[PDB]
């Protein structure tokens, strides 16, 4: 019915028909960003399409903006237009294995001519290898997946602020300008009654200053300004009057210590403030501009920069709004409304996406090289000049490099599950290069602004330090040509709903009425009540007669981002809690054999199918050959096509991305359909964990606070297994001694530690490994002497070798084990492209397969965290009175302090959707179950359903279903009324003395696995600069001890447990050996010697010249050399 | 069952020409099959198809 | 200050340096990296800039050179081992490319980064493990699991 | 894993095990509790296998 | 750590440092670009600070750890631990009084 993916498990859902639109296609946001950037045809016919004209792309902006070249003198000129790529250099698949870039070479059409001759010469010009984003959205570099996060950015252009003195209590109005590029200039009202003008943040000087640069006359100032007095007082205190007095004293004011000229200041004030060489806004800015002051509506965009027109306007504007004017027109204009501008108003924050980055980063490389082709222009003689001898492509191809290299915008793409993917992608961050930093953020630039309704999700963000700066994007939200974020709508005329839906800025939606969409509607298309909820400017809310709603929304989860939309009864939840629980889907783990829940919202199949982690047919046809490795589909026309699926790949944080088949051979299938479900799917749907049995009550003090009791049966049936994937490299580089080499022979092993290495030395596929075990043997040649270049080159010519060997090769680090599944090794002399100075590279994978165990977090889906305590074993857990016992134990105190009440209600409905139900019909469907579609009036046990958010089930419908529910095998109702049933305690055999809740839950497992955190170290390696032991836990080093733990110590009088920790056991080069030795012998200990530090503390102070020694009790003096 | 081999592969996490499933899954099918035993030696058993 | 040099028992000579001593070269590393790109301590930078003038004016000493330009040298050499002993102390300070400001001796105790502090109150000690934690309500009150 | 030590061949592939045959047990008491010496349990004891 | 029951600081003299030194520096370089080893009379020379490599001399006379605090004649180096480049110190003659 409601489904549009062909071919998907039918999911009975609680809902109230809504379909005005679908979904959107969740990456959009990221691909047509660059689809303009390139310009691809999509693009322009989109383009075309939506109504705009003139199709130009971000590469053929920067172009024409650039052109064109020319010197001082005129005499020659250049110019480029025109730009075309090409097909793909390889497929993505051998470029993540070959380690290249996908890239596509960039060409362009280039003229120059010479006017003195008249003549002009074009031909076309490469310029480097431009990176390509996939399918799926990602860039890749060397054969790492990359990310582009877009980025909040305050907007160019005015904006009006308010105070209010301390003293004389008035309400003065500040002015600001901010450009895209230029001089900042910007107008000032002080308690005098004074308007005054200031640049580039320099002093004050009236804005009469300025009138009169502009050459105007006493008595035109008048005129415009004969409706308010306070200008007209401000004028009266000018110094004098005169264009040319003005000029001078701006140039004066501006550049203290220069000649003044009549001729001059006028030059310098046009260049730095209407002139598109020095000073420039963008298109942004002058839409903005021009909607506030509403002049030339109708005018398309063809300057960047001020106009005359501008400053008069935003003059009158300040005037009228500092005398409390309503409505301004400015002559010629239409009318306007006149009020402050918020800082942080939705309708101010631009969202640059990866298209606007990608061009700034190529307009900041083509301005080096118009640079270097500027000065390289004049030296060279006219008539032995050619275009190819005046382009450098450096300067471009350094700074797309470096951009993605670099840039804190171009992140790992985080692939534990396709949910993190799919959210990384759409994410929007405040911080960044350009924005403000860390400690810039205030308590203003964090909470929700009412304006964020529908644009981006207020609950969803990093419960960290980076709180708020951080957010996403909503579900239905799309992105304007110029950077604003629109939502949909749809059209209320007079009480009547159409089903166009129009899409809406912030200020058209501040502009305007709107209401919510779960407001009752008749079905022929009318309200009912007269009085309706709406929502109006500044966060009001209000009930309003239905004769003059604007608009009505779409859907309620219209203010949800994508993985918030996934959380069952979400409404039922704290704020707090949600996002706890929106925050841990993006850390769940794939398990071997996943599971789909039993309760979803309906968004989790979008979701997975544009995650693009599941392969989907293209074109329809009927299955030919099917294998565990690709599938054979035949199109209708005959043509044929085959899938290749990755098996066993490393993700980037250590999990694997598994592939397999769901059809079968002769299985109709149509175009859209999915066919091989990734990894974290269940035929076609977003599965992260599984359905386990539990229970709510304190059990003997094994899930005191936060703890959580499994069953051993978890650990049988392997129901929560996951796969880990360690890779481990290598590389053969050449020294100046010789050149280290890939080989079997270490110096002086015994040959049972050479066993499991084959002839090249490398370790056989299959052989299971554990710490201390040679992976790849190495030697390095040991510096007796320098080799000089004539014997070097006397055994290079006969390629002799020398028997001048130490070991160094690579062994499993310290905890890590598994099987060896896949060798991957590159040569310089095998024509593979690698790193300047090595020869040989090996990277070896080590898969293990992980279980459950103590010390493991696991989490529902409502935020309710925790640790695994206890594993009983099968028989111990309490079991119903069929004699099933419980896969686990939760804890009851928990609950009422963070009001999670929501897991609650999801419990009992999950055991109504595992053994099925069946409304009796006689006498009519009861009362509850009159809204209730009739498509979930009988179900079939474990038949899974759907709950969306702010909608679906009710608490009456569940009271109805849980006393409704079908028996077992055995003719019994295991579970009451009030959803509670009465376990057997299992441990002695005595039933419990009251009923308890027991239910079915969707439970995840996070990624914080016990096994990469314990260690333990008790003598190892010491680093060899400061003589401590290393860090970390794979050099196998030892635990910081902090200065509070010296204060705790301290407080107990205790003093020497403090010296030994900070003496024998740290850096006591002597006393180390012997305290070991004492212990390994017998020994009682020996007295601490004497610190490293201190005598490296001696020695800094000496090196200074101040004779520092130590005295002994009486006086004599010591020496502490030896 | 405590241990299997299989022709032509030398650890569980890979495929096998041919077969639908790759060998995890053998695995995990394979661990619910119901055997019965009186010897108190590890017997071999084998399976073959085409 | 005058009665505490007669008190204490000082000659005041301390104030003017005819030897600088030489820190060890253990202390100011000179590593080699992989990339073929010698990581270089300041200190060693510090020392080469003094030597070469005092070079010079033992070279110059001997040839019979006019008064102006030894007493430059002289000047040359003074402020290359006042750089030494304390960077940024006078003037514009002497800086590597990039405008990274030296690290002096002095650098190597003032600031919070200096032996003083840096390396004095905090170490890393062996016979030492870590792992999570866990409830166990089985065990008396002095005792712990592992 | 308590197979894996064994050191042999590089084809063998330790696998998991589950000796338990027995599926689901229960039971239920009928209680005779009348006041008099005439009070017992009858106890009920419910087995499935494999 | 053993009785410094006090510890005094002071003023040092051009004497006390030309005690505490064990030969002077006066070569500016600071190691040999491609020998890849410090040269004698350098700011690493081995005459003044030390072995680089434990129980050896540059000529390589007395490799063996039999000896101990005896230095070599061809080219006057102490045979102990490597460790003792951490503890020595050179020193500079300067020719005008700073
Ligand atoms: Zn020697």
């Amino acid at each position: 019915s409601n489904n549009s993916v062909p071919g998907a498990p039918n999911r009975v859902s609680f809902a109230k028909l809504r379909e005005p639109l679908e979904v959107p296609g969740l990456l959009d946001v990221q691909t047509d960003s660059f689809e303009w950037l390139i310009g691809s045809p999509r693009w322009r016919e989109s383009a075309a399409e939506r109504g705009d004209v003139n199709p130009v792309g971000g590469l053929e902006e920067v172009l024409y903006e650039l052109s064109p070249i020319e010197d001082f003198s005129g005499s020659m000129s250049l110019s480029f237009s025109d730009p075309r790529f090409d097909d793909v250099k390889a497929p993505v698949d051998e470029c993540k294995d070959k380690d290249m870039t996908y890239a596509a070479p960039l060409f362009v059409t280039a003229e120059f001519i010479n006017n003195n001759t008249g003549e002009i010469k074009s031909q076309t010009v490469f310029m480097g290898d431009f990176p390509m984003m996939t399918e799926k959205g990602t860039f890749i570099i060397n054969g790492t997946e990359r990310v582009v996060v877009s980025q909040l950015v305050r907007s160019p252009g005015v904006y009006f602020d308010e105070t209010i003195d301390k003293s004389t209590d008035k309400t003065l109005h500040s002015v600001k300008v901010i450009p895209s590029r230029g001089a900042w200039l910007e107008f000032d009202v002080d308690k005098r009654d004074t308007v005054g003008v200031r640049i580039d943040r320099k002093r004050r000087q009236p804005v009469t200053v300025l009138l009169k640069a502009l050459g105007w006359t006493s008595e035109q100032i008048v005129e415009r300004f004969g409706f308010s007095e306070i200008m007209r007082s401000t004028l009266e205190k000018d110094n004098t009057v005169g264009t040319d007095e003005a000029l001078l004293d701006i140039y004066r004011k501006l550049r203290p210590g220069e000649p003044p000229t009549k001729e001059s200041a006028q030059t310098l004030l046009e260049n730095l403030f209407f002139k598109e060489k020095r000073y420039d806004l963008a298109r942004v800015g002058r839409y903005k501009v021009n909607k506030k002051l509403g002049l030339h509506v109708g005018e398309p965009i063809t300057s960047s920069t001020l106009t005359e027109e501008d400053v008069v306007a935003t003059i009158e504007y300040l005037v009228r709004l500092h005398e409390g004017q309503t409505t301004m027109t400015v002559p010629g204009g239409v009318e306007v409304p006149v009020e402050t501008d918020d800082i942080d108003h939705f309708g101010n924050r631009r969202l640059r996406t990866v298209g606007e980055l990608i061009q700034n980063q190529i307009r900041v490389g083509m301005s080096r090289m118009e640079r270097v082709v500027r000065e390289r222009m004049t030296t060279q003689d006219v008539e032995a000049i050619t275009p190819q001898t005046l382009i450098n492509i450096r300067p471009v191809v350094a700074a797309i490099k470096e951009f993605f290299g670099t840039s804190q915008l171009s992140q790992f793409m985080d692939q534990n599950n396709p949910l993190s993917g799919l959210t990384h992608k759409r994410r929007l961050s405040a911080l960044g290069p350009g924005g403000l930093s860390r400690e810039r953020a205030g308590l203003e630039v964090r909470d929700v602004h009412p304006s964020h309704y529908g644009r981006m999700c207020p609950i969803e963000t990093p419960e960290g330090p980076n709180i708020g700066l951080i957010g996403s994007l909503s579900v239905y939200a799309r992105v304007n040509p110029f950077g604003f974020i629109e939502t949909p709508y749809r059209k209320v005329v007079d009480g009547v709903v159409s089903d166009e839906i129009v899409y809406l800025t912030a200020d058209e939606e501040d502009r305007h009425v709107v209401a919510q969409a779960n407001s009752p509607i008749d079905a022929d298309g009318r309200f009912v009540e007269p009085r309706v909820l709406v929502r109006r400017k500044a966060g009001e809310v209000e009930y309003v007669p239905s004769s003059e709603v604007d608009y009505m929304d779409v859907s309620p989860r219209q203010m949800v981002s994508v993985a918030t939309a996934m959380i069952p009864f979400l409404e039922h939840d704290d704020a707090n809690r949600a996002l706890m629980g929106a925050n841990m889907q993006r850390q769940a783990v794939p398990l071997v054999r996943s599971e789909a829940p039993l309760v979803g919202t309906g968004m989790e199949l979008r979701a997975a199918i544009d995650a693009g982690d599941v392969v989907v047919a293209e074109e329809s046809g009927v299955i030919e050959e099917v294998s565990a490795d690709y599938i054979t589909v035949m199109h209708d026309n005959g043509t044929r096509r085959t899938y290749r699926m990755r098996k066993f790949a490393r993700s980037n944080h250590g999990t694997c991305a598994n592939q397999c088949p769901i059809v079968d051979a002769g299985d109709r299938v149509e175009a859209g359909q999915v066919i091989a479900d990734g990894p974290c799917t269940d035929d076609g749907e977003m599965a992260l964990g599984k359905n386990l049995l539990v229970a709510i009550m304190p059990w003997e003090g094994h899930n005191y606070e936060d703890a959580i009791i499994l069953s051993n049966r978890l650990v049988e049936e392997d129901v929560l297994t996951s796969i880990h994937i360690e890779e481990h490299e290598i590389d053969a580089r050449d020294t100046k001694l010789g050149a280290e080499e890939i080989t079997r022979d270490i110096p002086n092993i015994s040959d049972e530690v050479l066993a499991d290495l084959d002839e090249r030395g490398i370790v056989r596929i299959g052989a299971e490994v554990r710490d201390g075990d040679i992976l790849v043997g190495k030697v390095t040649p040991k510096g007796e002497t320098e080799l000089t270049p004539e014997e070097r080159l006397l055994r290079a010519i006969f390629g002799e070798k020398a028997r001048e060997v130490r070991d160094t090769s690579l062994k499993v680090p310290h905890g890590e084990s598994g099987k060896v599944i896949g060798i991957r090794v590159f040569s310089r002399e095998d024509e593979d492209e690698l790193p300047a100075g090595v020869n040989e590279l090996v990277r070896v994978y080590v898969a293990q397969k992980r279980k459950i165990s103590d010390g493991d977090k696991l989490a529902g889906r409502h935020g309710n965290k925790g640790v695994i305590g206890k594993i009983l074993p099968v028989e111990d857990m309490p079991f119903l009175a069929d004699g099933t016992p419980v896969d686990i134990i939760l804890n009851t105190h928990g609950v009422p302090r963070r009001m999670n009440i929501g897991q609650i209600l999801e419990t009992h409905l999950g055991w109504c959707a595992h053994s099925g139900w069946k409304v009796d019909a006689a006498k009519g469907v009861p009362d509850w179950a009159a809204r209730l579609p009739d498509e979930l009036l009988e179900a079939q046990p474990n038949a899974i359903v759907s709950t969306p958010v702010f909608d679906g089930a009710q608490e009456a419908e569940l009271q109805g279903l849980l006393s409704c529910t079908l028996p077992n095998r055995d003719g019994d109702v295991l579970v009451d009324a009030d959803g509670k049933a009465m376990l057997f305690d299992g441990r002695s055999g005595e039933p419990f003395p009251y009923p308890v809740t027991v239910g079915y839950m969707y439970i995840m497992k996070l990624h914080h696995l016990v096994d990469d955190k314990i260690h333990a170290r008790s003598t190892g390696p010491y680093s060899m600069i400061t003589q401590q032991p290393l860090g970390g836990k794979a050099q196998f080093g030892g635990q910081r001890f902090g200065e509070m733990e010296c204060w705790a110590m301290q407080a107990y009088g205790a003093a020497y447990t403090l010296q030994e920790l900070l003496t024998i056991k740290s850096d006591d080069t002597v006393g180390r050996v012997k305290v070991y030795e004492a212990i390994v012998k017998g020994e009682n200990i020996p007295e601490p010697g004497i610190p490293e530090s201190f005598k490296v503390l001696l020695k800094e102070l000496q090196s200074l010249c101040l004779n520092v020694e130590v005295l002994s009790s009486d006086g004599a003096a010591i020496e502490l050399r030896e | 069952v405590t241990s299997i081999r299989i022709d032509g592969v030398l650890h569980e996490f890979t495929t096998v020409p041919g077969v639908k499933e790759d060998v995890t899954e053998i695995i995990l099918n394979l661990k619910s099959l119901v055997v019965s035993s009186e010897e108190d030696e590890p017997v071999t058993m084998y399976l073959r198809k085409q | 200050v005058v009665a505490a040099f007669q008190q204490s028992g000082n000659s005041p000579m301390g104030m003017v340096l005819d030897a600088v001593p030489v820190i060890p070269p253990e202390l100011r590393p000179m590593v080699q990296l992989d990339g073929g790109r010698f990581a270089t301590s300041d200190l060693n930078d510090l020392y080469r800039r003094v030597i070469n003038r005092n070079n010079r004016l033992k070279r110059l000493i001997d040839l019979g050179a006019p008064e102006i330009i030894v007493n430059n040298e002289k000047r040359m050499l003074q402020e290359s081992v006042d750089a030494l002993f304390d960077n940024g102390r006078r003037g514009r300070p002497v800086t590597g490319p990039g405008n990274r400001p030296l690290k002096s001796l002095s650098d190597l105790l003032k600031g919070k980064q200096g032996r003083f502090r840096q390396n004095l109150l905090g170490k890393r000690v062996d016979y030492s493990g870590r792992s999570v934690i866990v409830v166990g309500p089985q065990l008396k009150l002095h005792q712990c699991g592992l | 894993v308590q197979n894996r030590a064994s050191g042999a061949e590089i084809g063998r592939i330790p696998v998991d095990s589950i000796y338990s045959p027995v599926l689901k047990v229960t039971y239920k008491v009928d209680a005779t509790r009348v006041e008099q010496r005439t009070d017992f349990d009858k106890l009920i004891l419910d087995v499935e296998t494999k | 750590v053993n009785f410094f029951d006090e510890l005094r600081i002071g003023l040092a003299t051009a004497e006390d440092i030309r005690q505490w030194s064990y030969g002077e520096v006066k070569k500016p370089e600071t190691i040999n670009y491609r020998t890849l080893k410090p040269e004698k009379d350098g700011l690493f020379c081995e005459k003044i600070f030390g072995p680089t490599r434990d129980w050896e001399c540059y000529c390589g006379k007395y490799k063996r750890v039999r000896f101990k605090g005896i230095i070599c004649e061809r080219c006057g180096v102490e045979v102990t631990r490597a460790k003792v480049r951490r503890e020595r110190m050179g020193h500079i003659e300067l020719a005008a009084p700073v």
